């Protein structure tokens, strides 16, 4: 809510958007596309303190790992060609490290955002 | 000068790199703050 400040990652699929700032959340946020058609992200947007973007850039599977270590946020990545449809496949391979960022808030829930085809 | 300030009141201790940048109502006592400021309810921020 407006109370406290909140973190969002957002993907267009072109361009990769952070945004660490004080947002009053609408609580059933969604993306649309009819190319995109449907934003509902935040009600409100205000007093920011980190903002940054990125170039403009079942069938797979992409696994991440968000942790916080004292004020670091340290994202965790790795992707792969997935053809089955419900199992987990096993023959583990080595995860990587991609991103640390300083966003220092007190995250205690998250959630997923999604694109809904219409 | 009073353009800087510095909050008084939190009910808990803070974590390094923590920003606490909140302007609620602190509770003193066990008198709830319904949205307005009062005895032991004061202001959390304080001027230099």
């Amino acid at each position: 809510d407006s109370k406290t400040q909140s973190l969002l990652i957002v993907n267009n699929a072109t361009n990769v958007v952070i945004k660490v700032c004080e947002f009053q959340f609408c609580n059933d946020p969604f993306l649309g596309v009819y190319m995109e058609s449907e934003f509902r992200v935040y009600s409100s947007a205000n007093n920011c303190t980190f903002e940054y973007v990125s170039q403009p850039f079942f069938k797979n599977l992409r696994e991440f790992v968000f942790k916080n270590i004292d004020g670091y946020f340290k994202i965790y990545s790795k992707h792969t060609p997935i053809n089955l449809v419900r199992d987990l496949p096993q023959g583990f391979s080595a995860l990587e490290p991609l991103v640390d960022l300083p966003i220092g808030i007190n995250i205690t829930r998250f959630q997923t955002l999604l694109a809904l085809h219409r | 000068n009073y353009n800087y300030l510095y909050r008084l009141f939190r009910k808990s201790n803070l974590k390094p790199f923590e920003r606490d940048i909140s302007t609620e109502i602190y509770q003193a006592g066990s008198t709830p703050c319904n949205g307005v400021e009062g005895f032991n309810c004061y202001f959390p921020l304080q001027s230099y």
